[PDB]
DNA sequence: AACCCTAACCCTAACCCTAACCCTAACCCTAACCCTAACCCTAACCCTAACCCTAACCCTAACCCTAACCCTAACCCTAACCCTAACCCTAA
DNA sequence: TAGGGTTAGGGTTAGGGTTAGGGTTAGGGTTAGGGTTAGGGTTAGGGTTAGGGTTAGGGTTAGGGTTAGGGTTAGGGTTAGGGTTAGGGTT
């Protein structure tokens, strides 16, 4: 019979899906079984890390004025901040180029 | 056509909702979903593979909540930590009520 | 009185052989069971460490002091130099990739 | 036990001299031995702090050796003996 | 019937001004002549290394074709993971 | 007669700085398509490449490159010298584990 | 007090019998049981982790030979993958053809 | 039942074939190990602790 | 066409039998299964050997073929002889 | 005929090789391998064995002197 | 101040597009269970603390010999224009 | 396979940056005596565990519907070429 067919993100208000996480978590192989409890708490942490780095990228984008967020300003977003430095520390993005430092010794002093 | 392809999943959807909350006026580059999309299929490869030796270690055989917040403690660095962690639990604790 | 004053540089590579050859621990016990028990307290206090995990710590922050210094000596011999310097053991870290 | 300065004193100029002596090195500069008490305190913070994660996870008040053993191999430096 | 030059390429095309352009982006400021050869050297003992666990992973499938997956897979082996050339 | 010679080594500042800030490839596609072509030879022959694959080997082979000459210069002030040379790029490898 | 007690599992007998076909005459030290059997234990999971990653690539449920066989040829280097893939394919041969 | 011989026997190998069946298959690595798969990997750890052995 | 050149196949192409009978012209009478892998090294650095000091003569000549009073004028400077397939 | 053109192509390519160098390469190559194994036999008589073997081929090259 | 480079546009014009539109496929409610993380004395062992000692190890001066540093030139070698015209793009 | 434009490829030249030598002075090295603390033991008592039956709720799992996500597509909104003007000094 059923009645309202609520899904399972609407009830926990996360926009990241708790649908497809659970699949993954039991066709991966991980373990034999999978609480149900457990699949919310990986689409919550997995949504904060996306906001950081997206809101960040758009600062960068504004000033240099473009109205997108294009590969090299994802490069200088992550390449900045510290903690975010020390998770992706060995990542390369594709098309980034390098974030801009001169030592002094090799700048004309005078 | 009538190859009937099998085609494929991208968490791509999802990520421009975000895009949108946090800043309402700008959009992003196809190319730039391919960075994004590769480290929501990063960040749940190395989450997940903790919790399955914190597992096994123990003898227990299922992966439970508690299990992804000792594996949140471990494989993020410092204040980024205690933002998630804290975060987290809200939408479990909604979760349960409803 | 005419004894054996050994010039500079004689009674430090008679050191590093017989500092080379052996298995034992150079870092005294009961002062590396204070230093593990003064940085536990601040992360959970009354914990309880076993005997031969005060041992398993001891043989890892010795093998790792044993590492920078090699890496020191190799680039303390690239500025025609024979005293390693705290500049050194700077440089070491930044390209091995661990303070930046 | 403690929370004096006895625990990074305890590394003395001696044994901070005879644990380079291991690696080749011959003449060793006065600051050498400031800055090598620096960088093992840094070291203990990050390897007992991970061994504390997984001690309570099973909500034991011990930190045995093979948690250690578990730390370590986390970071990249495997220790084989201690432990199995 | 034969490309009548059979040098596959002699590690060339990193002619001076490529790695006097790779080089400048580093921050280098007076290259030196002699780096010329051994930045030859050391770019041919790593297109070498991603390439070997490459075709390992093609002959396992059967296939005879060296598909982008395939070298972002053997990438993260090795340790640097290149995000999204392939995805 | 205006022989405007910038003196040694300040036409090389402007370059470090306008080279810096683009992301266009530094080495060209078609020499590179072939060094992958003999490198893969030896392994087995009939091998195809599909288009991506030379491209992505470009992307991680200049990164590899970019980096060991941030690191050779890094040992080469050290020594109080300015430029980069054959043994720098030695020491560069023996301490970040490669050999 | 009776029984309760636990089995603890360990490749040590079978450690002790490859040292009496290389080299009759030498015994191993406790310890040496200790930094052995946290060897077969750690080649054991570096060859079962690259076996349940091929598996899932190319989306094949089962870990047949050739899948341990990649793994052999990735894993370990040159002059012992060699003398490795050609002493297990001895090894199942004796298998299927001898019963 | 009739008779009992040991699966390591059989393909003449030192190193038991019976024990990494078990542990391939209760530490989830896979859905089905497979039977080629416990001789082969129980023959490329033999050679090994044969060359630090020696 | 012919759209095919030659492998590396040939150091392989000396065959399990021919070092069974240019050992069996030399008195030996049980072959060991491991020598047929050291044989194709030992021809192996020999053919080199007479073909590097063979082209530096043709090239001082400034030809494009390798003629036999070459390769006797070769063989001579390392050791051998040959007297007849040449003048 | 192919051995000797896959080794020519290293030091130079568009070699043309008249047939006598084939032919000369050939009744050198089998002289010196010829040879080695009747030193190698002498050597494992030594022994007391009555087989070559690949440890006694490196006696021979050491004492005749080539590998150095 | 030889006379070299830095900074407004602005047309220019393909790729991010919102739909929009099916529709295919994957989730969800609704019914079954089983199984295990909770539960508990106990009895056992092993970590912590306290006490004593004593003898190898650290500590703190003195004396003096190298090695690190700062000049000093100078002289090889790496920089910066300039006709090419060869080869890599760019379609197709 | 054309074809065309520009990238690499050669020369010179002058400056500046290694590089070798030659003094100067603090700084490690090397012994030699005092004053311990860091090791060992032995007791002993509390402080944390190791199994072991026993519920009950949390999973799985196999049926339905059905919702949500994954392909295709004109036409507009940036967005770079593309020239002037700007603008920095820079030998």
């Amino acid at each position: 019979a059923r009645a309202k067919a609520k899904t399972r993100s609407s009830r926990a208000g996360l926009q990241f899906p708790v649908g497809r996480v659970h699949r993954l978590l039991r066709k991966g192989n991980y373990s034999e079984r999978v609480g149900a409890g457990a699949p919310v708490y990986l689409a919550a942490v997995l949504e904060y890390l996306t906001a950081e780095i997206l809101e960040l990228a758009g600062n960068a984008a504004r000033d240099n004025k473009k109205t997108r967020i294009i590969p090299r300003h994802l490069q200088l977003a992550i390449r900045n901040d510290e903690e975010l430095n020390k998770l992706l520390g060995r990542v390369t993005i594709a098309q980034g180029g390098v974030l801009p430092n001169i030592q002094a010794v090799l700048l004309p002093k005078k | 056509k009538k190859r009937k392809r099998s085609r494929k999943e991208s968490y791509s959807v999802y990520v421009y909702k975000v895009l949108k909350q946090v800043h309402p006026d700008t959009g992003i580059s196809s190319k730039a979903m391919g960075i994004m999309n590769s480290f929501v299929n990063d960040i749940f490869e190395r989450i997940a593979g903790e919790a399955s030796r914190l597992a096994h270690y123990n003898k227990r055989s299922t992966i439970t909540s508690r299990e992804i917040q000792t594996a949140v403690r471990l494989l993020l660095p410092g204040e980024l930590a205690k933002h998630a962690v804290s975060e987290g639990t809200k939408a479990v604790t909604k979760y349960t009520s409803a | 009185k005419k004894p054996h004053r050994y010039r500079p540089g004689t009674v430090a590579l008679r050191e590093i052989r017989r500092y080379q050859k052996s298995t034992e621990l150079l870092i005294r016990k009961l002062p590396f069971q204070r230093l593990v028990r003064e940085i536990a307290q601040d992360f959970k206090t009354d914990l309880r460490f076993q005997s031969s995990a005060v041992m398993a710590l001891q043989e890892a922050c010795e093998a790792y002091l044993v590492g920078l210094f090699e890496d020191t000596n190799l680039c303390a011999i690239h500025a025609k130099r024979v005293t390693i310097m705290p500049k050194d053991i700077q440089l070491a870290r930044r390209i091995r990739g661990e303070r930046a | 036990r403690k929370v004096l300065r006895d625990n990074i004193q305890g590394i003395t100029k001696p044994a901070i001299r005879r644990l380079a002596r291991r690696g080749g090195v011959k003449r060793i500069s006065g600051l050498i031995y400031e800055e090598t008490r620096g960088v093992l305190k840094v070291f203990l913070e990050n390897v007992i702090r991970d061994a504390v994660t997984y001690t309570e996870h099973a909500k034991r008040k011990t930190v045995t050796a093979m948690d250690v053993v578990y730390a370590l191999k986390r970071q990249g430096r495997t220790l084989y003996g201690f432990g199995g």
